[PDB]
């Protein structure tokens, strides 16, 4: 019954806030060290625990995406603690859990705009038919929201390749290092989250 | 009045400058010149003072990269969702923007004696068609200088300008001067509106605001990101110094990073194409090396073909680009 | 009598040494001793003779060798070829044989202090029982000796040795040890009689035959050839000196030729190994690349076992032959 | 007609000779300039018009097996200049002609091995049934004769990759160039070939 409470104070956490990012992207600058698998994890399950759909990980040497399996072996041990039927609790991370790294970037919209040209040259499609939107569904995004939220950890001052097409609105919080991050310095990207204004050109 | 200020450097300025010019300086810098309305209301004046202000700051800030040698400029000036603003605020704007273009052409030669090319991107069908005709004007007569480079991003997007490369290059298959497989990152760099300036080295955004909107984020993958609060009327040389200064501390891990990611695109690019060698070695029934070195001259004929398909459709993209200018 | 005479060089012999040791000096010389009969002839004496003033001059070759720091020699003692020869010459040359391997197990421990090894390469099976039990002891005997090395070639050819060689990675894939795809050039080699040497520099056949006779034709792909016209039983340091000579002059383009040929044969090798990963990768709908870099990792795999596999079925091989040695 | 006379008195040198190579190989060391394919192809065609069945021509850069029809081109357009239908001579110089690199040395004896040892692994054949015969066999050259004389142009004093399971017998004669060459300079070598004595190890 411990777990219960914990979960209860998470999603009371998440509820609290002005607004609650649907999609967080977490962007790991660090390079000094290999990154800290259950720091990572446990901004993750943090991110499940107050309420936020989607998480993608994301770091510009692609080591989260060759240590896949090491990730969600982290997430999924600690979202059992946290949580207190494998297969279920899998399906939902790898439903929630999205591993990035460059070529999910521009190298997409660069596959997107072949698979537009390939119908082009099939009489199926005319170049004037690709506007905004139909792009963004050709993405490998598909129906998932954009981004709202990207947390940056590390020194460096640049996304570095993280979903190009899909920050355009996406609200860019530093913090300086994700080792032995805390829940309240966690909590306090998301209080400033809340805090933006967004006023989309108007 | 005019658009860019003549001034030089005080003793301090001039004295950072020179300190900092002895490390990596940045050869193009873009701004989002963000908070003009909250500025107006600060100082209890209209936004259309505002906006005038963050005009003559846009000039004084030329100025300072002049000075500094930064001799490529990328401004965000109207973004397509301003159009979503009142009536009474856009016409301020768009009148603004005629009587500013109006008066360069008048300021003309004074741009031969500093040659300045005044680039306009951003989809500009969507400006009203005197406006439009300004802004060609002033694009046609800056053309051929070199000295330095303004690129104002007037009905602009970035969404709305990478839909416009990929739908460049799909006319480009439908013309018959590109296959499909041609396309690639390299090709969609060149389609842009700023396919004719490097990336930026920094993007500064001013007023607080940790987000893009939508501004060069194909461009600004690996640029310098510097979110600074002041109010973009109220730009000074240190900020800008400041922002210079993140640069010159990022430089370093953000020059590897930028040759990292290529170096990596072009190791898989060349796994691609050795991988279709040896799909088509496949098929006829030949052998997948040799002393013939068959594969070797067909990976280079794949890519060598390849280029002179490109080099004919950025020929043809840009005889057609000149086109429209000129009517 | 013994198998190596003992005797140092002359002051013109010793001073011409010391100039060509100044350049690239051969590691490893293969001689095929021909002409001993019609030596025999030219002299009015029996072929008995003949042969037995041919092995004189092969120990008399040794010291040479060994005062030129050539440390590995190989040579072409009995083919099986021969076997076709009377009988009255071929018990001579076996009688010889018998003779000279009886003598060196009595001058062993004058083997010890000079750490001669001797290893006798053929298909010795075909000779007689006990010219085997010799040769084994011999072997046997002069076994972890390092200091310098002479191969006999005995009852040889060298595509029976190549034969030999396939039949060996054969019974490893029979075994499970191998698969059939393991099978290389560099594995052949190892599989080969004279697998504990390398190639020689150089290959020199007396008596003025421009032929090989089936003698290390895959050891000597890339050999200096010297065709001496003097006849074996008359050869002199000077025929010696002069073969080096010609080693020395094609040195540079040899060393080129050989290492271009390796060069080439790895490159091709990572051909056919990367176009294996994209075939199994074609399968199983995977992506041909990619930042997750698993054509990368199937390729170090492939490798890697690949390689796990050779060493594992090397050492049975090694097993397997000093077995047959100790019995 | 007076071609039919060259003819004869290219077939009367051959028949001369105490004996003719059945299989003649070319071997090209010299590496300062590309070879000289108008004087390979003179050797080809005088090869041809003497008697001689089949002629593999090799260097050790593979540069005539990349260049294969130049070289076809020019043994075609000269030998059509000796003897005076262009199917039936392009079909005889492809079964006469070989252009040959060091892949078909040894790495021919090891697809060799490869195709046996795949046998093995079948248990359709065993490894004691590889004798020397069964592999000869199983090489690319199949049924064609293993070289019997092969001249050698050029300053190196190597085979260098050379058909070595081919060349157990084969005797080598040296040339210090093919540039340049001389039919008097060729049919000296023939001689030379014809007065060697092969003893079969008797
Ligand atoms: C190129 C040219 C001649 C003129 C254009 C450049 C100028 C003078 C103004 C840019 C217009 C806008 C909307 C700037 C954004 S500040 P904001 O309006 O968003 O103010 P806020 O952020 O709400 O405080
Ligand atoms: C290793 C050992 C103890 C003895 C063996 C070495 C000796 C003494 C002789 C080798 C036997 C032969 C046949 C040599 C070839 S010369 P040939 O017979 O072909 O004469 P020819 O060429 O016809 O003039
Ligand atoms: C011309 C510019 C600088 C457009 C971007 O600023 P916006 O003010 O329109 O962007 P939002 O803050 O509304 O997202
Ligand atoms: C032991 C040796 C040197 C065998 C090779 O010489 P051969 O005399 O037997 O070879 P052929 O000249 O008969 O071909
Ligand atoms: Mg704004
Ligand atoms: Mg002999």
């Amino acid at each position: 019954l411990a777990a219960a409470h914990h979960r209860m104070r998470w999603r009371a956490d998440g509820r609290s806030l002005e607004k609650l990012p649907v999609h967080m992207g977490l962007v790991i600058t660090e390079v000094e060290q290999e990154p800290s698998f259950s720091d990572i994890a446990s901004l993750v399950v943090w991110c499940m625990a107050v309420g936020i759909s989607y998480i993608s990980v994301y770091d510009h040497q692609g080591i989260f995406k060759r240590n896949n399996s090491r990730l969600m072996d982290e997430i999924l041990k600690q979202q059992q603690e946290l949580l207190g039927d494998k297969d279920d609790q899998v399906l939902n991370c790898h439903l929630a859990v999205k591993v990035l790294s460059p070529e999910d970037g521009k190298a997409d919209i660069v596959r997107a705009a072949q698979d537009f040209c390939q119908l082009v040259a099939q009489k199926q499609k005319r170049p004037t038919d690709l506007d905004v939107d139909t792009l963004a569904s050709l993405l490998s995004s598909n129906g998932c929201p954009d981004p709202d939220l990207v947390l940056k950890f590390g020194p460096v001052d640049a996304t570095l390749g993280f979903l190009p097409w899909h920050i355009r609105l996406t609200e860019i919080v530093s913090l300086p290092s994700h080792l032995n991050i805390s829940y309240e310095d966690f909590f306090s990207a998301l209080r400033q989250y809340a805090a933006c204004e967004q006023r989309l050109g108007k | 009045m005019s658009w860019i200020k003549e001034g030089e450097l005080s003793l301090w300025e001039r004295f950072c400058a020179n300190i900092i010019k002895a490390g990596p300086m940045p050869k193009h810098i873009a701004f989002i010149m963000d908070g003009n309305r909250r500025y107006a209301k600060k100082c209890q004046v209209e936004r259309q003072e505002g906006h005038s202000q963050g005009f003559n700051k846009l000039a004084e800030t030329l100025r300072w990269c002049l000075n500094l040698g930064i001799l490529e400029v990328t401004v965000y000036a109207f973004s397509i969702e301003n159009f979503k603003r009142s009536k009474s605020e856009v016409d301020g704007l768009m009148d603004l923007a005629r009587q500013k273009f109006s008066r360069l052409m008048e300021e003309k030669e004074k741009l031969q004696k500093h040659g300045v090319c005044i680039r306009v991107l951003g989809d500009l069908h969507l400006l009203p068609l005197d406006l439009q005709e300004l802004i060609a004007q002033a694009v046609q007569a800056t053309k051929n200088y070199n000295k330095c480079f303004l690129n104002v991003c007037f009905a602009y997007t970035s969404r709305h300008e990478i839909s416009n490369a990929v739908r460049e290059m799909a006319w480009g298959v439908e013309q018959g001067l590109l296959d499909p497989s041609d396309i690639s990152e390299s090709l969609l760099d060149k389609c842009l509106y700023t396919n004719r300036s490097p990336h930026p080295d920094i993007l500064i955004r001013t007023s607080g605001e940790v987000r893009l909107s939508d501004f060069l984020l194909w461009q600004t993958s690996h640029s310098c990101l510097v979110f600074q609060p002041v109010l973009w009327p109220e730009y000074t040389f240190w900020n800008l110094f400041e922002a210079i200064l993140q640069f010159q501390m990022n430089h370093s891990v953000l020059q590897k990073a930028r040759d990292m990611y290529a170096e990596e695109r072009k190791r898989q690019q060349l796994e691609r194409d050795q991988a279709t060698v040896t799909e088509q070695l496949l098929r006829e029934g030949l052998q997948a090396s040799g002393d013939a070195q068959l594969r070797r001259t067909r990976l280079h004929k794949l890519s060598a073909r390849r280029e002179e398909r490109v080099q004919g459709f950025l020929q043809a993209l840009e005889l057609k680009r000149a086109d429209w200018l000129a009517r």
